[PDB]
């Protein structure tokens, strides 16, 4: 019984970490599409061509 | 007469063997009947602690 208690602790911890992880990247995406402009595009393109 | 005494003696020993088998039989049946109840109660205890 103690074994399964511990395993369910582990499983719930992972279940929660998953949601946190997916929402972190969805928020990052929306922030980025909400915050990019000519300056950031120019910066990214210039920084990749500088190492292309 | 002597032979009647002999027969009573052998009959006593036969009865003793029968009773030895019967008593050890009941003792083993008791082993199993005790252990099974202990098994089921311990397992329901596991289930309760897990649900907790």
């Amino acid at each position: 019984a103690q074994a399964e208690i511990e395993a369910e602790r582990k499983r719930a911890r992972e279940e929660l970490r998953k949601q946190v992880a997916i929402l972190a990247v969805a928020g990052a995406e929306k922030i980025i599409e909400r915050s990019v402009d000519e300056a950031a595009n120019s910066d990214i393109v210039d920084k990749l061509v500088a190492e292309l | 007469d002597l032979d009647l005494a002999k027969a009573s003696a052998t009959d006593q020993l036969k009865k003793a063997k029968a009773e030895a088998q019967v008593i050890i039989e009941q003792a083993n049946k008791r082993r199993s009947q005790i252990l099974d109840e202990a098994k089921a109660e311990a397992e329901q205890e596991r289930t309760k602690i897990v649900a907790q």
